[PDB]
């Protein structure tokens, strides 16, 4: 919930999201769903982050809600930290399974280790049922099976509790066989050696057999118990798949290539006029129907007639206009694009006049007479406009 | 004291050093004696990599290395000597404690 | 000899070694003799070693029972660090020269700055002589010789042991014209001036203005001698040229490429099983013939009927099998292959139990009717059995 | 101009500078004129220097003698630092504006984080007329011109002087209304509270309070003038764009490539003999007209019969030679090319013999029958030869 408070610049020119989906928006407690998405790796990456080549793919959430039970991007199976190249795109998505009733909203997550956390779009994600009922399970090597919900808990206690009941214990003891006062007084006094004499010494050497003794056991205890494990498996994952379809940014022999070329937004407000460079590149004519920023999708209404299932917070009809004049193929061709909703200032958007960049980061998606999808990158320096 | 312990390293070891500063040409390359006597008597742990000796900067103007190295170690041999001295005081207490 | 106690993941997923050569097994002090080879940067490089953009070709050997008298790698003449791209090929080679009557295991080897050793395969190497009789030599610019075994160690004796000797007789003066006691006495009494007045000053002050003055006469001709010197050379090689034959790892039009799909290996044990998507990719039908993992090398007998010259230590004949249904051209198929030898086991590749990535590395070798070989890069995750 | 004490190898193998051009060598106060030129990123770059991902193009200029009013690489506007990729070219250019009186020598420059300045070609530019007529001036977001020469230093001074004033004002109140010795005496004497008590704490809890609304108005104030500004603007800038035309170093499908194979300069000299491997590569014959090395240009006389507007410092003609026997289209040829003059030494890269790395770096030009110049970059380890 926190990507209002982050800089604006930063969140336009890191991860660019798309085709975010939730599988159900409802589930019962048990219940799985997938979050699934697409993001596209901004190509200028700022100074201010580190390089993505060490990232993890999260599920941006209020603590355990949802257990996640798997999560996938680059086509591999990510539970450790992956690279992304600056450029790419790549298909993410996360096997989310129900445990607290309540109404949470749900984020798609990446962490950038020179970095820290960039938000996805989330949404609202209703949980049904009681967490009594909640269980995993996950199946071991060995065949057996457990309830991660509770599983090695009880050992831990059994181990734990009476260590701390004998510290207490011997704490006590001596607390008690001696003063605290007592004790100051006889050690001031000069001895000292009426506080501690073996056969104190004698109790202690015994203590101490028995604690070594209880170690040597419980270790060898549990070593039958469990006598094949294995150490934490860690480490950066082999280098992801790209998404290749189709396009797609930089993919593939057909494609538009925008370039901004001057911008203006008002300070304060809603809006943003930018001039935007268009190539095509493919061999239809396209109009131009998106804008997404920060999650934030900017829709041509002209194109959108309708009208995405998509969370309200982040879904603007305001992203127009061409003239609907589709441009090309072939055609090169400067377009006045005017980005105007209330959305743009409720997501702190227009605070990138305090920001220390002033630059506007993108992808612009056109499309075809029939459903076809070309996205291009869009960014750079845009101009505030100080208004009353 | 220390100033001329710096300045001086140089110069009393240059005797022995001087031998092993001859050129010599390796298939094509330039090397010295003693870069070829590290090369050819084989030590399993010394990748040439890891020497941190000069390697060369934007910033060397001359003809100038050995001197201001030979003058960097005199300045800062003072602070250590200083400190030294003094440890070599601290270590020579006789103080006698009463208990441990 | 220490690479059995290496990670295993990590010898499996760095270097891959193969055509490792050595031109004699039996030498003369002063006979020259080569080890050659070929390695292939495996592509998932593992974290917890450097990026081996700095790296050291070495002969793997108990000090110089062989004198190195070049070494070559990636077509460039190698004194100093290099680099090596990540999935590039490069060949090396090291001219050896017998120094020391024995029997020695010598090794292939390179460094990354980052990580540490890699070693390769090594063979022994019996060397017949006498050290006596050992010499270099070494051509100077000016064009003289000198032998390497002994220049310059005249001169560094005729320096240091003059100067340790004055040095002694330094200590021993004062100790003498003084006494340890007596001087300890004088001074806790007070005087203190009984132990130094001038002219022990005066003594001083000569031995000053003498050891000044040798020291300048010992610079000055040493100078005559020796009046053209060089710096040390020192730095990184320009970017090393990679093995295009032919091939090879993504390499040329024709090629195998293997993707790791499930696996299982026994613990304890001497058994890896891997299913192979193959796909192929060449225009000619192709078997699985060899599987070189950390220099060692699992051979299919069926391709390998004869049966190389390669050390004991390394060289298996259970890397079967296909079905000898040499798969394609154009086919692709999920073949099953079963590595099984003691020296998986004597090599401690078993204990990847122990490591903290579970996860095979290494090339596949697949041959054509003829001769024509085709190497793929295969690696990923495996799942061990835990046995009786 | 410090240059030649730069070392040798570090100046060859870096940036290798081309067509360097000065709009006018004569300037007025207040007149423009831009440095402009070429660049090429050698491609082994040395280990010494930092990697060139953040770099700076600067006027090589003894102060503010002419304001830059703009600069531009790779075609892009570079007011912050810029990435450089090694083996690529870059254009670049600075508007400088005439400031103060005289004859000034105005550098090319780049500096490399990791590593430090790169001096380009300079050029004496003289400059006539009287600073006190130097103006900028600058247009501001709301519209309203500045002339940065003088703005905002009296605001500057109007806050600073009063405050020092005041600090002024209060030592000298108390070392009056007490003295120095005096209060020494009193509180070394017991009292002490003879020379603080209330109501030295009024003025004291005055002062204080007169000093933070001083500074609440001073605030308030300057944020009415003044009341829409931004952060300074900072960060790394996005890739650049190499030059493409035409060629142009490992660009088009037809070139020139060139392999350095043994190399003699003479210590000390003014000589270096040099064999390259030339391969052509174009549809045309080459003869070799020019040797670029550190700004330094070596021409062949039969090729640059004249003999082009370039610093007298940097200028040889005697690059000398091929046989004039123009090589291919197709051809491979090995060729001796002999480098002699005075600026070699005068320059210092004779003292190549003082480097850590000897070895040579810099492009080849070979021109065509007509105008058409191809660009080949050559370096690698030359060999002193020690003469009288
Ligand atoms: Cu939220
Ligand atoms: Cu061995
Ligand atoms: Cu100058």
């Amino acid at each position: 919930h926190g990507e209002k408070s982050q800089q604006a610049f930063l969140r336009m020119r890191t991860l660019n999201w798309y085709d975010v989906q939730w599988s159900k928006t409802t589930v019962n407690v048990n219940e799985e769903m997938v979050l699934s998405g697409k993001v596209h790796v901004f190509s200028a990456w700022p100074q201010a982050v580190a390089n993505p080549r060490v990232s993890f793919l999260n599920a941006g959430e209020p603590g355990p809600v949802l257990v996640r039970t798997a999560q996938f991007i680059g086509e591999q199976f990510a539970p450790r930290s992956v690279s992304l190249e600056i450029g790419k795109d790549y298909a993410f998505s996360i096997n989310l399974r129900g445990r607290r009733a309540g109404r949470w909203h749900v984020h798609a997550q990446i962490n950038v280790e020179g970095g820290g956390p960039i938000i996805g779009p989330g949404q609202w994600i209703e949980i049904k049922g009681d967490m009594k009922d909640f269980t995993d399970p996950v199946t071991l090597l060995d065949g057996s099976t457990v309830d991660l919900e509770h599983y090695g808990i009880s050992r831990v206690y059994a181990w734990h509790l009476p260590w701390m009941a004998v510290g207490a214990a011997w704490i006590f003891f001596w607390f008690v066989r001696k003063g605290i006062i007592t004790s100051y007084i006889r050690v001031a006094e000069g001895k000292a050696d009426d506080v501690i004499g073996d056969d104190d010494r004698r109790i202690g050497a015994i203590v101490l057999a028995l604690t070594i003794l209880a170690t040597i056991v419980g270790y060898a205890v549990t070593n039958s118990t469990f006598p094949r494990t294995i150490p934490l498996q860690a480490g950066l994952q082999k280098p992801l798949t790209p998404i290749e379809t189709e396009g797609t940014v930089g993919v593939g022999k057909e494609n538009v290539t925008t370039e901004l070329n001057g911008g203006v937004y008002k300070v304060p407000g809603r809006e943003l006029t930018i001039n935007v460079k268009v190539k095509n590149n493919t061999s239809q004519p396209l109009r131009l129907g998106e804008y997404t920023a920060a999650g934030l999708r900017f829709l041509n209404p002209d194109v959108f007639t309708t009208k995405p299932d998509f969370p309200d917070y982040l879904l603007a009809d305001r992203g127009l206009s061409v003239d609907a004049t589709p441009i090309a193929p072939g055609e090169a061709k400067e377009i006045v694009v005017k980005i105007q909703d209330a959305r743009w200032d409720i997501e702190r958007l227009s605070d990138l006049a305090y920001d220390t960049d002033s630059q506007i980061g993108g992808l612009l998606f056109f499309f075809s007479p029939d459903g076809k999808r070309y996205a291009s990158e869009i960014g750079g320096p845009v101009i505030p406009k100080f208004v009353a | 004291g220390s100033l001329g312990w710096g300045l001086l390293f140089y110069p009393n070891n240059w005797p022995a050093i001087a031998a092993f500063h001859q050129a010599t040409e390796q298939h094509g390359q330039l090397m010295t004696l003693a870069d070829l006597i590290g090369f050819h008597f084989v030590r399993t742990s010394m990748p040439e990599y890891i020497r941190m000796v000069e390697r060369g900067t934007l910033r060397t103007f001359g003809k100038d290395v050995v001197p201001v190295a030979a003058f960097f170690s005199g300045f800062v041999s003072m602070m250590v000597y200083f400190l030294w001295w003094f440890m070599g005081r601290w270590y020579s207490t006789t103080k006698v404690i009463d208990t441990i």
